[PDB]
Formats: structure tokens, C-alpha cells, sequence
């Protein structure tokens, strides 16, 4: 009966050609007699072409192959929370069987034009630079791009850690569950990470999905899709997830590998012709549903690794134009002390203020444009020709604003801590203070505001909007403190 | 009984073997062809279909004749493991090549084995003092971590590594496993001399180290594998005999280069820069094995070569993400006569964190880097306009950076036949203080040359008094 | 005397600037040709590989 | 019927011929065709044998009968070869009769491994100040010569082949170094004159030349260095010393790119096959110094890379530098300024000769290397102000480079170099005019040759220097500064 | 000219020459400052910068980004205002007054509003 079974013709390099399997579906799962599972991708006339999920030493010519009858799919539901699963959603932590509310497929149509809404909820990262300059919204896709060792993962991590603020509560609709997809990372590096998550009691609301350096190409390529489904459950069921794709550059490396080995002819930099389609259909799966559909969101932070700062290379270019804005990290910025090494100049959030907080919005008026003008005047400064009172003026403020956005890892700030800082900088209360001392200003300021004018800090938080009198109290409060 | 095939095809390093019936040797299995010499080894790369496999030879294919009988050995390449191999020089095919008879171990293990699982992972942040200023201070190595030396040709990865062996390996106690991949046999012949002299290897005594060598004269199959042999040996000392293992690889690039050498003959469409399309995962299988686990610590230094001095070449690019500390050698810096020719701005480590090295060492680092990074930013203006066009604060930073830069150079004992000056070893506490003083300008009044090629801060005040006469 | 000493300096300095940027041009010229060349080959491979399949 | 010594061409084109049969054939075995054109068995498949032609395709036809040789690619070897000039198959081409052989080594032999080896220690005296002093070459060491076209790459190599005459003349069996010159991709005209100038200096008697000129077949130009290797290898094996010269590897690599692209292997960087490294690595690994247990024979690779607009970073050069034991980078900009041999110092290095050189010189050249190498970055910051600190140190570095200047075909002996470096680093010559530096070089040796004769004799006997000979020469130096 | 008239074509060409000059001089501005310039040049640059800004404009669609109300400009008002700018009949007004505004009305309005 060659309808439900095939014999192997040849096997090599993760691939097995197979005579038979007549009833097999495109993208169907097959078990080999030896145990190892595989996926059918090329149903040709004479034969079927299978990528393996395992090693192949164990597969020999003529060995019988078996139909599963299922397209690749994953367990979903809140049972996954806290678990470390592989691409197909098998526990790899050691904590035993996953309990699922059901099963999604790996590839799923993105929600149409019809069942969506405007992004209006903030996804607060607690990162001064990010939450004031490039505010991220519940439903939006936001690229994290830069060279190697620039702090891409760190940004993503510090975002996750922050959600503690809301996840230890009981208001289901303020919560943000995180899904972290590890693609092409080494295992120990995923370990080192799940450790830190626990060190911060952040694992009870996360789901790591791992396709490490050593796993089969198909699993790597697949992980992001499977993961997208895991967190699609949350969006569909009235809740909000956050998906971090760390990182797509590798996913494409692996997807290139399937294709070159399946012998599909290659595109530019040996990538397949539709490497763009690869990412587009994934990233579109992030969205903010309409009231009719449960108002659930899914938010995506893809990561992308460049070389030599070149953003004009194939893959980055692709995703850059797929997402609702990017955060550029730079090595140069880093080593001279800006950390996050965000590039204000190049970073954008296309949602913008729609996903900020009204209070933050109010005092962040024009900051991003100003910071641009600042680089402007600082470029003209290289002429080292005498400055006037206008350029020196904006130079002094831009330098202090720059400095005011620097932030230590693992320290996300509440909005009401962010707000007065920004206000002190913008309205120029920081402008007569030494640059090295702005460090001590920040904490010394907040310390004092908590101690004394806590009644403001608690209004900002509760109300999220600086009323006219609250600006007054804050105005007074800042001047007060600056005089020392 | 024995499973025998027939040689159907020979192309370069590739051999095709046909097997009479059903049971085809598994992929990765060793095959043997009897020669007048001794025997030729082969590794089943793929099943071509129709009872034919395609192998890679572990040696030359000169003289092979179509139709030849080929014996299946029913397992991956085997290697002697355990204490029996200490002070022995070994093959890719796990054989004695030190003209000193059979390595009489208990067990022989496959070179191919799956990398330690995720549950089996084990992390920790313990510094490993090296006595090297640039490293100690800027990118601290970690005990049981993965270290890598990056650089193009003749910048000094080998000599640097010999300095690490010098310090750590002596006062380490536990077992070492040195692996020469695709390097000079001279160097390997030298290292065997070097050990018998320090007494690390004692032909008549005990021994702390082991030697495995698939050198640059070997065919690409040999060189595509010899590192897996080293690894198997180390992995025993780690998991079975629960030991602290020092594992020096040199050079690990030569493994991926070998991979491409054969890749086309294996029938594969090439990838960017003409690399085997499997370059990432073929590295992940090998790298992910060199690791510390809940059963034993492994610290490993690997030498990374950098084709054409391009750091973005797809070989090294992919490496980085496998290391815990990365220290790059610049050609330009060596042409300044600065040694070690490390890049103070490109070198990194997970351990440079206040939680590990402490606020001061942390900050002395950062401040040093800002200084160097500024000097770097100005490289263009100084190139055209020179120093006179810089401001005052800028001007200072440069003279200071140029001092820090020269101070980062350190005489190595092993490299004595190149400096002339007997080599120096500074300590971690020694280095941090020294640099902190310079960053507080407590030495500004000293000629830049004094900072060049000397030990700690004491040696600077010395050389400056010597020259001031 | 000061002005005529300065003019002399400006001349001599500017002269050397021209020598250096002269030598730099030579270097970058060489680097340019390398990059060009490879640009052609890496671009070409992409097609060749694309073509075999 | 008996397709076991024989086969028939199925198809021929692009330098290959696919033969049918030849069932007993072995890989890399030679084959002869109906018109006496030699081929080589590349790959053996079921059904057919891929065979690479050592010649024009025209000389073959589909259908032709093809015979086995039974010989894996191999050459005549041994003492006889000296003073003769052969091609890639040890076929005589000077017309000086038949090649007199001792035996026949394979062109594909494997390298002496970790154990039969010994740290290189005997110097190879090149007679070239810049080399001997700065980047000296021991016997068994493998030193690269890498410059742009027209830089004196052969000059350097040729001059060494010349210098050995001091030693290859006398009774001393161990002081002798025989010369093997491969001429890969060169012109027929170039080789003639290169032989002429080797006979004009008598150096022919002690040297063998193998040449595969730019007309000859790709796999000839490819096989040439290997076959030369075995020829030289004979001496390294029978307890003697040989100096092989690979001129050049860049043209050999290119020949390989040919075959490899005609056999349709994927192109890597600059269209080179992924194994172009293994080509040179597996060649040079044979140049080597042997242990006391194996006669202590030695073979000294002097390969030549040719760069392109001064490019060290190129994919071939890197490969060869990462194989060899250092390199002598000859920079054109210096050579255009009349500096000969134009050795760039901060880019040339001997890796294993700094322990093989002659004592006498090392004593008298304390650090001379980075002196001049950091002298170059200084004088290139002058075109500023009068600084009598580095201005003083300038008067040296100029008289010093003026001192390295060597007219071609001028091999100096060690004892003759030592006094010049003496006065160099001791600055006995600063008061002598810049255009009287090299002129004095002749005047000074005239002065020493019939006065302080024993100083030359004792440095020629020992090669060392006591504090005894130090002051003994510090009288012969300032003496001639006055007279 | 056949399509938009000569005056339109001339303004449009001059505006272009201006910015083309200003672009060409950005070498000398970096290296030798703004100091080392011919007086005509100094004015051309002055005028080019003013012109660069007058080419921006708040879109209605993009209010979420500028918080500035969308301004729409009539084609004749465009040409007239650029003509004026070009002949120097506005050399006194500061650079910022041309940035993110509609017609020359808005340049004057902002000029005073800021000076206030
Ligand atoms: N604000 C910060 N202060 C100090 N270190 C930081 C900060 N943010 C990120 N880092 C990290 O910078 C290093 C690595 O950053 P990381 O998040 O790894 O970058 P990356 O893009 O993830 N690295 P990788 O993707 O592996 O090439 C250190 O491991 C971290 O300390
Ligand atoms: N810190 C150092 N001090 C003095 N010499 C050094 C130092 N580091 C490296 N070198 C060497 O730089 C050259 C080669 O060093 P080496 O360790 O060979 O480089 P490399 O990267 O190993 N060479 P290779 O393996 O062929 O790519 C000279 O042999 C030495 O001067
Ligand atoms: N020290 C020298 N003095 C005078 N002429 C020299 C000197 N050294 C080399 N030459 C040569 O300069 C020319 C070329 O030398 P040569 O050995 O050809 O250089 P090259 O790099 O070999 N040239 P080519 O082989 O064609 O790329 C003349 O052939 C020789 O005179
Ligand atoms: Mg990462
Ligand atoms: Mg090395
Ligand atoms: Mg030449």
C-alpha cells in the first residue's frame, strides 16, 4: 500500500527522497521507521522530498517511511506560560507534558483589513530613551536592528522584565505575556537567559521557544511561525502578548539552507526568491484586534543583526520596510557611553504618540525633532568656528538631553519617574549643571520627589495626564530642587 | 559477518562505494579499504540512492581502483579516551603518531556525538586572571567559559595562546587537551618540544596534557574532523572523570575552510562567498559541544583565523555568537609594534560587569574605552589637519589615549625572541590601579614611549627615568 | 616679519597636506579596485547559483 | 575486449577527455593516447574515467585507443638532474641528452609529520644585507616573496641561488645547498636568459631547473611545483640540503583555477575553488628540516606571490602567508624611489630564522628592526619644526638605509657586513657625506682586507664575537674615519 | 516654459541653482567654516538655507507626527513667495520662520510670533 507509506530512494544532508506516499499532503509530517520525524515539502511526480527534524545517520535507503496525516502544528493556551519548548512545542526544560487548550497551525492567515483597530495602548518598556522617543504600542511591530554585540537582546529583555508591574496584578487587560523566540542562539545562551528571567520572577508570564544553533534547519525556519501561533492564542482570547524574534537574520540563513538543499534556485546573496514573503507573512500576524473580535493584541519585536552598520543589505532592508519603525543601536554610541546605544537620529515609531502616555507626550513635545536639530548644530560644530548664543544654547541642551536618556540595563522606570526627568530637561532646568553630574541629578531628583511631592508622582501615575495645576506644582518642584 | 562494498567512483577526496545488499552503512560511519600501506579510512557523507553511498576519505585517494573492496566498520571514527592518552600525540582517526606504540585505553568513543542538552546546561560568572593587561582589564576571560582569539595572518593568535598556556596551564593542575588544526607542523613539533621541557609532558612520568594534530598538510577530510577528535577526548575528561579541562584549539577556522573545500564535490550549491550552505549548523554541532555542563567545567581558548582580514567574512561572523569572551587582533596595531596587538575597542566579554569585576574595575574600563573611542573618532581630522586644529580637551585625550594605547602593549615571555625584552606578567589588581592613575592624569608628564612595552605602572616610572638619562 | 614667517609656514604645511592626501588617494584607489572587483564576483555568484537550480 | 590497460575516448573537450573502460586504472595514474599525448586520470565513475589532457585537445579524437602507464604521476629524481633543465614530467628539454635518474618519486608525496622533524637552525646565507640582518632564512624554513610585478622578486631569489657558490665549491658536504628553480607560467624567453645568467655565474652545475611556460598545458603549470618538490625532496632525504624556488605560486593557483572551472567546481573568492589553499599548503609542507634520526636533510621553499597594486589582503596572498613561515614583502613605492631591494620592514617578517641567523650580526644589530620601522613613521611627519631630539636620530636612519643599499649581483660575506652595521649603529659614519656612504663601503673593505685581516678571519671561523674583538675593531673604525 | 510660463520656469530653475550651489559649497563650509566665503556666496548660502525650509510643509495626514495643523498652498502662492525670497526681499527673516509653514503669509506671521 504505497498510498500511506513510501520507501526511501536516497538520503543525505537532512534530505530524504522517497518513492511512494501517494496520499501525502504538502507540508505533512512523516515518521521514518528509525524514529526520526520529517516534513514533506516537494511533492514531485516520481517522488517526495523530505526535510528531516533530526540527524540522518539513522535513515537508510529502502527504509520504510510513514504518513502522519497532519500539517505542522503547535499546542497553544496559557499552559505554555513558564515553559521552554522546541520548535514543535515539546518541553525541553524538564517540567513534563504541556497542557494545551488546543492546537494552531504554524502558518496562519493574518487578520484581514476588517477585524482590526488603531493602536492606542502603550507597551511600556520602562526604557527612558525608548518610552519618550520611540513609544511602542499594543499591536504594533517594531524592529530592533544593529550590528553584533550592540544591545539588541538587552532592549528586548528589559521590556519583558518590566511587565511585572502589571502581570502580578489581577486586571487581565493590562497584562502583557511575553514570547521569546531563540533562533540560531546557542543553548547555554538560552539557559543564561531563562536564568535571568527567573532571577527577576519574569518566567511565570513568558514562553521561550527554542530553535538553537544545533537543531535542524527546518526547526529554525519554523520556530517563529509556531511561536506566532502560541501568542496568537492570547490576542484571539482578549489578552495581549509580546513576541520577540531573536533573530530573523538567522531564520533567513536557515531558510536559505532548506532551499539551496532542496535545490530551489537562489536569489540575491544565495537567499531564496521570496525571503521577503517569509518575514512579511509572519510580521503581519501581529495586530490589534477590534472590539468585535475581543480587542486582543499581539505585538512584535523582531531583531535583526547587521554587518559593519550596513542597513542597505538584503534582509535588513526587507524587514525595515515591513515594520512600523525601527530602533537602531550603534557600537560607536555604546563605547562613548550611550546605553541603550539607541540612535535617535534613525530610530522611529510610526505609531508615535498614539501609544505614548498623555503626560509623557505633553512634556516630550518636539523632543525628537529637537534632538535632530541638535545633531545638526553638532555637525556644524566640527568646523570649530566660533558659536553664537543661539547655537551654543541648543548645544548645551542637546548635550544634556542626550545624557538624560542614558540608562542602565535592567532598570526600567515608571512613567512618573520618567515624566519629571523629561520635563526638567525640556524646560531647561538642567541646562546649568555639569555634564558628569547629570548622573547624580537623576536619582537625587527622584529621591526628593518621592520624599516630598509624592502627591504629584501618584497623580501623574493615576491620571496619566498633567493638568494645568500639576504642571505648576511640577514647575515649582523642579526649580526648588535645582537651586540645591 | 563483515559488510563489504565496492569502489564505484573516485574524485579528488571523494569516494563512492556500492554495497551489495539492503544494509547500507549509516551516515557518518567509518569505512576501511586495505592498502599495501596500512589502511584508508572513509566517512559516509550521504546515501546517493540505489545502494550507493558517497564518502569523504580521511586520507589520499592516490592508487584507488574502481571495483575495490571496502569494509564497513559499523561505527563513527573511534578514538582512545581517558587517562591513557595523556602525553600521547594522536591522529584524526585516533591513532598514536608519537612513535611510541599502542594507546592502550579501555574505551574507544565515536568522534560524532550530540551536543549537551539544554537541561544539562550550567552557567556561572567566575573571572580567570590571565596576567594580560588588555584582557584582565577590558575583556576578562571566564573560568569554564569559551574564549576566542580573532585575527588575520601573522597578527599573533598562536603566540598569544602560548602565553595563555604559559600562565594558566602551569598552575592549573587538571587536564589539558591541545588540538592543532590546519596549522604548521613546525609549530606542532615545537609544542611537543616545549612540553617535554616544562615537564607538562613526561615520557617517563605522568602528564597533564594531550596532543591531537590534523595539520595544514592534511587532506580536507582529515582537517574537517581532527577537531571532533580532540573534543571527544576532552568531553570524556569532563563528563566521565569530572575534571577541569583546559582545551586549546588552533586554528578552528581551518575546520570550516575544510568544509568548503569538499562541499562542491559533495554536490552542493554554494552559498555567499562560496561557503558550504551548512556553514552555520556544521559549526553549531561542533561549537555547542565545547561547553561546560553540570558534570564538568571546560575552559577553552580557540584560535580564530580571519580570511583576508575581513571580520565580516561568513566564517568568523558566525563564530562570535559562540564565545563568552572575544579578543580581536588588528594588523594595523601590530604595525604600530603594539603587542599583544589586541583591539581595545573591539574586544568583549560577558564578565566585564560590575557584579563580577566590581564598580572600579568596571569604570576604569569604560573610561579607558571612551578615551580610545575619542582618539578613534578624531583619526580623520588629525590625519588631514593634524594636532594643532584640535581643541584643548580633545588635545589632552589624544596624548592620554596614545599613552593608554602603548600601555596596553605587554612583553610576552614566549615572544621574547621578537622583542628582546624578557617578558612580563601583570596582575588584575595591578592593571586596574595602573590604568586608573593614568586616567587621573597622574603621569601626564611622562614621555609616551615609557608606556610602550613594559609591565605595570612601576615599570613606566623606571623606563622614564632611564630615558631621562 | 611675523606675517611673512606665517605665510611661509602656511605654504609649507599646505604643501605637505597635498603630499599626504596624495599618498592616501593612492591607497584608497587600490582599495576601490579591490571592492569593485569583488562586488562583481559576489554579485555574479548569486546568479550562477541561482542558475544551476 | 580487454579494457584493463586500455579504453576509448567517448568525448573530448575543454581540456578533458571522458574515456570508456580502463577498469584497472587507478586515480592520478598517467595515460597515453593514440597520438602520444599524455593525460591523467582525474575522477573514476561507474562507466567512464575523467581524464585531464597534458596538451592541446586537438591531439585527441573521440574513438581513440587509450593506454595505461601504471605510473601514478611521477618524475625522475636524484643527483644526475643537476645542470639540466626539465619540464613538469622530468622530460629533458635542454637537449642535453637523456635525464640521468637515481629513481622515480611520485609528484604526490606526503609531508614529514610531527616526529621526524627538527627546529630549523642552520642559516641560508642570501648575501643580502636587508634580508640576512632583518629577515634571515634558515634551512628547512619556508619564506615567501610577495611584491607587485617588477619589484625584484626574482632578483632576491636569483641572488640567493648565486650566493651559494661560496659553499657549493668546497669539500664541505654539509655547507652545501643545491638549487631547484620552478618557472611556473613564465616565458620561454625569460627562462633562457635566466639559465644563461645562471651559467654565466657557473651556478648551473649545482642547480636544476623545471619550467612550465605560459604556453604549456594548465595541468602542467599545475603539476610543475609538485614534481620539482620531489626532485628537491631527494636531497632532503639523503641527508643533504636543497633550496627550491616557486616562481610563482600566483600563476600556479591560476592554472588550478583553470582546470577547476573547466571541471565546473563552484568558484569561491575571486572565482577560486575552495581548495586553492590545500594546493599550496600541501606543497610547502614538504619543505622541511629533518631530525637527527633521519639524516638531518633540509629543503627550503622560496615561493613567490605577486600582488596587485600592493595588496597583501588578497585571497591568495593571505592563504600563502598563512602557510609559510613569514614573508619578504617588497613594496613598489620604495623601488620607484630607487631603494633596492625595496623591503618594507613592518610588513616583512622571518618567523623562525631569528634563531637560525649568525651571532656576529645579531650582536652588532641590536633592535635594528623596529629602529628603522619606527624611523619610517617619524620621517613621515617632518614634511613641522626643528626638533634636535628626533632630528638627531634622523641622521642615523638615512645613513642606515643608505647603508643597506646593495647593487645587484653583490653577495657580501658575514664578516664584511658586521663592521658596516657596527659603524651604523655606533654612528662612526655620520660625519661622512650622504653621497659618500656607499662609496666608503668600498674604501673601508680595501682598508680592512690587508690590515685587520684576522678580524675577518675569526668572524669567518667562529661567527661569534667576544668583547675581545669588539675593541679590536673599535680601533679599525675611527682610524679610517680620520684617514 | 511652454507649459508653466517663463517666470515659473525661471524661479524653479533659480531655486535649483541656489540649492545646487549650496550643496557644492558644503565642502568649504565643513573644512574652512562659513568664514572663508565670497560675499555673494555667503548670501547664496543664506538664501539656500531659507529656501530648504520653505520647501517643507505640514501635511494634514501627518498631524500625528508634527501636532501641527495641515497647510495647503496654492500653486500661484508658491511661485510668488519663492520669487520674492529669491530676489532677497526677505533676507532679514530668520531661518526658522520658513520651516513647516504654508505660504509667505505664514513666514511673516511666524517671524513676528517668534520675535514676540
Ligand atoms: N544599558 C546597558 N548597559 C550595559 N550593558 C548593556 C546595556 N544594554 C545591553 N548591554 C549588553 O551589552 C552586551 C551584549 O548586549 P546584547 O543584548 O548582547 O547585545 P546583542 O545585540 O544582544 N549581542 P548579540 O546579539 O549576541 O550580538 C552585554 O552582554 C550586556 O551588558
Ligand atoms: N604579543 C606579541 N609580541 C611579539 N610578537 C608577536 C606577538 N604576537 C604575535 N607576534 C608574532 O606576530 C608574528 C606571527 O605571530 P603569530 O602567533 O604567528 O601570528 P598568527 O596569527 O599566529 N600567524 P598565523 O597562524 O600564520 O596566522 C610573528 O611571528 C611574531 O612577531
Ligand atoms: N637591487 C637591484 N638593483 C637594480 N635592479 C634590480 C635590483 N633588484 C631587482 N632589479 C630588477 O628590476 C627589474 C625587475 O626585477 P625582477 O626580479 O624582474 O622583478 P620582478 O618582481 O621579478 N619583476 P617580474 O617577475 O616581471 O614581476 C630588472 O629585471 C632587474 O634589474
Ligand atoms: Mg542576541
Ligand atoms: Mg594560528
Ligand atoms: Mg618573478
Amino acid at each position: 500500500n504505497l498510498n500511506e507509506t513510501g520507501r526511501v530512494l536516497a538520503v543525505g544532508d537532512g534530505i530524504a527522497r522517497v518513492f511512494g506516499l501517494n496520499n501525502i499532503q504538502a507540508e505533512e509530517l512523516v515518521e521514518f521507521s528509525s524514529g526520526v520525524k520529517g516534513m514533506a515539502l516537494n511533492l514531485e511526480p516520481g517522488q517526495v522530498g523530505i526535510v528531516l527534524f533530526g540527524s540522518d545517520r539513522l535513515v537508510k535507503e529502502g527504509e520504510l517511511v510513514k504518513r502522519t496525516g497532519n500539517i505542522v502544528d503547535v499546542p497553544v493556551g496559557p499552559g505554555l506560560l513558564g515553559r521552554v519548548v522546541d520548535a514543535l512545542g515539546n518541553p525541553i526544560d524538564g517540567k513534563g507534558p504541556i497542557d494545551a487548550a488546543g492546537r494552531s497551525r504554524a502558518q496562519v492567515k493574518a487578520p484581514g483589513i476588517l477585524p482590526r483597530r488603531s493602536v492606542h495602548e502603550p507597551v511600556q518598556t520602562g526604557l527612558k530613551a525608548v518610552d519618550a522617543l520611540v513609544p511602542i504600542g499594543r499591536g504594533q511591530r517594531e524592529l530592533i536592528i544593529g550590528d553584533r554585540q550592540t544591545g539588541k537582546t538587552a532592549v528586548a529583555l528589559d521590556t519583558i522584565l518590566n511587565q511585572k508591574r502589571w502581570n502580578n496584578g489581577s486586571d487581565e487587560s493590562k497584562k502583557l505575556y511575553c514570547v521569546y523566540v531563540a533562533v540560531g542562539q546557542k543553548r547555554s545562551t538560552v539557559a543564561q537567559l531563562v536564568q535571568t528571567l527567573e532571577q527577576h520572577d519574569a518566567m511565570k508570564y513568558s514562553i521561550i521557544v527554542a530553535a538553537t544553533a544545533s537543531e535542524a534547519a527546518p526547526l529554525q525556519y519554523l520556530a517563529p511561525f509556531t511561536a506566532a501561533s502560541i501568542g496568537e492564542w492570547f490576542r484571539d482570547n482578549g489578552k495581549h502578548a509580546l513576541i520577540v524574534y531573536d533573530d530573523l537574520s538567522k531564520q533567513a540563513v536557515a531558510y536559505r539552507q532548506l532551499s539551496l538543499l532542496l535545490r530551489r534556485p537562489p536569489g540575491r546573496e544565495a537567499y531564496p526568491g521570496d525571503v521577503f514573503y517569509l518575514h512579511s507573512r509572519l510580521l503581519e500576524r501581529a495586530a490589534k484586534l477590534s472590539e468585535k473580535e475581543g480587542s486582543g493584541s499581539l505585538t512584535a519585536l523582531p531583531v535583526i543583526e547587521t554587518q559593519g552598520g550596513d542597513v542597505s543589505a538584503y534582509i535588513p532592508t526587507n524587514v525595515i520596510s515591513i515594520t512600523d519603525g525601527q530602533i537602531f543601536l550603534e557600537a560607536e554610541l555604546f563605547y562613548k557611553g550611550i546605553r541603550p546605544a539607541i540612535n535617535v537620529g534613525l530610530s522611529v515609531s510610526r505609531v508615535g504618540s498614539a501609544a505614548q502616555v498623555k503626560a509623557l507626550k505633553q512634556v516630550a513635545g518636539s523632543l525628537k525633532l529637537f534632538l535632530a536639530q541638535y545633531r545638526e548644530v553638532a555637525a556644524f560644530a566640527q568646523f570649530g568656528s566660533d558659536l553664537d548664543a543661539s547655537t551654543k544654547q541648543t548645544l548645551v541642551r542637546g548635550e544634556r538631553l542626550t545624557q538624560l536618556l542614558k540608562q542602565n540595563q535592567y532598570s526600567p522606570l515608571a512613567t512618573e519617574e520618567q515624566v519629571p526627568l523629561i520635563y526638567a530637561g525640556v524646560n531647561g532646568h538642567l541646562d546649568g549643571i555639569e555634564l558628569s553630574r547629570i548622573g547624580e541629578f537623576e536619582s537625587s531628583f527622584l529621591s526628593y520627589l518621592k520624599s516630598n511631592h509624592n502627591e504629584l508622582l501618584t497623580e501623574i501615575r493615576e491620571k496619566g495626564e498633567l493638568s494645568k495645576e500639576l504642571l505648576a506644582s511640577l514647575k515649582s518642584a523642579t526649580e526648588s530642587f535645582v537651586a540645591t | 559477518t563483515p559488510i563489504t562494498g565496492k569502489v564505484t567512483a573516485v574524485i579528488g577526496a571523494i569516494v563512492d562505494v556500492h554495497f551489495e545488499q539492503s544494509e547500507l552503512p549509516a551516515i557518518l560511519n567509518a569505512l576501511e579499504i586495505k592498502t599495501p600501506q596500512g589502511k584508508l579510512v572513509l566517512e559516509v557523507a550521504q546515501h546517493l540512492g540505489e545502494n550507493t553511498v558517497r564518502t569523504i576519505a580521511m586520507d589520499g585517494t592516490e592508487g584507488l581502483v574502481r571495483g575495490e573492496k571496502v569494509l564497513d566498520t559499523g561505527g563513527p571514527i573511534s578514538v582512545p579516551v581517558g587517562r591513557e592518552t595523556l602525553g600521547r600525540i594522536i591522529n584524526v582517526i585516533g591513532e598514536p603518531i608519537d612513535e611510541r606504540g599502542p594507546i592502550k585505553s579501555k574505551l574507544r568513543k565515536p568522534i560524532h556525538a550530540d551536543p549537551p542538552s539544554f537541561a544539562e546546561q550550567s552557567t556561572s560568572a567566575e573571572i580567570l586572571e590571565t596576567g594580560i593587561k588588555v584582557v584582565d582589564l577590558l575583556a576578562p576571560y571566564a573560568r569554564g567559559g569559551k574564549i576566542g582569539l580573532f585575527g588575520g595572518a601573522g597578527v599573533g593568535k598562536t603566540v598569544f595562546i602560548q602565553e595563555l598556556i604559559n600562565n594558566i596551564a602551569k598552575a592549573h593542575g587538571g587536564f589539558s587537551v591541545f588540538t592543532g588544526v590546519g596549522e604548521r607542523t613546525r609549530e606542532g613539533n615545537d609544542l611537543y618540544r616545549e612540553m617535554k621541557e616544562t615537564g607538562v609532558i613526561n615520557l617517563e612520568g605522568e602528564s597533564k596534557v594531550a596532543l591531537v594534530f590534523g595539520q595544514m598538510n592534511e587532506p580536507p577530510g582529515a582537517r574537517a574532523r581532527v577537531a571532533l577528535t580532540g573534543l571527544t577526548i576532552a568531553e570524556y575528561f569532563r563528563d566521565e572523570e569530572g575534571q577541569d579541562v583546559l582545551l586549546f584549539i588552533d586554528n578552528i577556522f581551518r575546520f570550516t575552510q575544510a568544509g568548503s573545500e569538499v562541499s562542491a564535490l559533495l554536490g552542493r550549491i554554494p552559498s555567499a562567498v562560496g561557503y558550504q550552505p551548512t556553514l552555520a549548523t556544521d559549526m553549531g554541532l561542533l561549537q555547542e559541544r565545547i561547553t561546560t555542563t553540570k558534570k564538568g567545567s571546560v575552559t577553552s581558548v580557540q584560535a580564530v583565523y580571519v580570511p583576508a582580514d575581513d571580520l565580516t567574512d561568513p566564517a568568523p561572523a558566525t563564530t562570535f555568537a559562540h564565545l563568552d569572551a572575544t579578543t580581536v587582533l588588528s594588523r594595523g596595531i601590530s604595525e604600530l609594534g603594539i603587542y599583544p596587538a589586541v583591539d581595545p575597542l573591539d574586544s568583549k566579554s560577558r564578565l566585564l560587569d560590575a557584579a563580577v569585576v566590581g564598580q572600579e574595575h568596571y569604570d576604569v574600563a569604560s573610561k579607558v574605552q571612551e578615551t580610545l573611542q575619542t582618539y578613534k573618532s578624531l583619526q580623520d581630522i588629525i590625519a588631514i589637519l593634524g594636532m594643532d586644529e584640535l581643541s584643548e580637551q580633545d588635545k589632552l585625550t589624544v596624548e592620554r589615549a596614545r599613552k593608554i594605547q602603548r600601555f596596553l602593549s605587554q612583553p610576552f615571555a614566549v615572544a621574547e625572541v621578537f622583542t628582546g625584552i624578557p617578558g612580563k606578567l601583570v596582575r588584575l589588581k595591578d592593571t586596574v590601579a595602573s590604568f586608573k592613575a593614568v586616567l587621573e592624569g597622574k603621569y601626564d608628564n611622562i614621555p609616551e614611549h615609557a608606556f610602550y612595552m613594559v609591565g605595570g605602572i612601576e615599570d613606566v616610572v623606571a623606563k622614564a627615568e632611564k630615558l631621562a638619562a | 616679519q611675523g606675517y611673512a614667517a606665517e605665510i611661509s609656514a602656511r605654504r609649507n604645511a599646505m604643501d605637505n597636506a597635498s603630499k599626504n592626501a596624495g599618498d592616501m588617494i593612492n591607497r584608497y584607489s587600490i582599495l576601490y579596485n579591490r571592492t569593485r572587483q569583488a562586488v562583481i564576483t559576489n554579485e555574479l555568484v548569486d546568479i550562477i547559483t541561482g542558475a544551476s537550480s
